[PDB]
């Protein structure tokens, strides 16, 4: 999967 | 009535657009559906996942992403889960990193 935002 | 609560967290994911990978387990692990294609949110780390393939698993890849995330590494969190026995079942086992 792609991760739009990352913390 | 937040989405601290497993419950309010499934009932984000009307419309869910993907039959393979479990609504129910993604709302179990801190995810709650944004509405926009498949993607989903965690309320405690705030990490944001898409465009899921077939390989994926919803604790690994949470995990890959947002490594440090409370619930996942068992913090205290203020998630409200609706089988207590189930999240301990499915959540990553302790492990210092
Ligand atoms: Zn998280």
């Amino acid at each position: 999967a792609i991760a739009y935002f990352i913390p | 009535n937040d989405l601290n609560r497993e419950e309010t967290r499934l009932k984000t994911f009307t419309d869910w657009p993907l039959d393979w990978l479990d609504k129910r387990q993604l709302a179990q692990t801190g995810m709650y559906f944004t509405h926009a294609g498949d993607k989903v949110k965690c309320f405690f780390c705030g990490v944001e996942i898409g465009s899921w393939e077939q390989e994926d698993q919803p604790v690994p890849e949470h995990q890959r992403w947002s490594p440090n995330c409370p619930l996942l590494r068992r913090r205290t969190t203020n998630n409200v889960p609706i089988n207590a026995e189930a999240l301990d079942r499915i959540l990553p086992p302790i492990s210092y990193d």
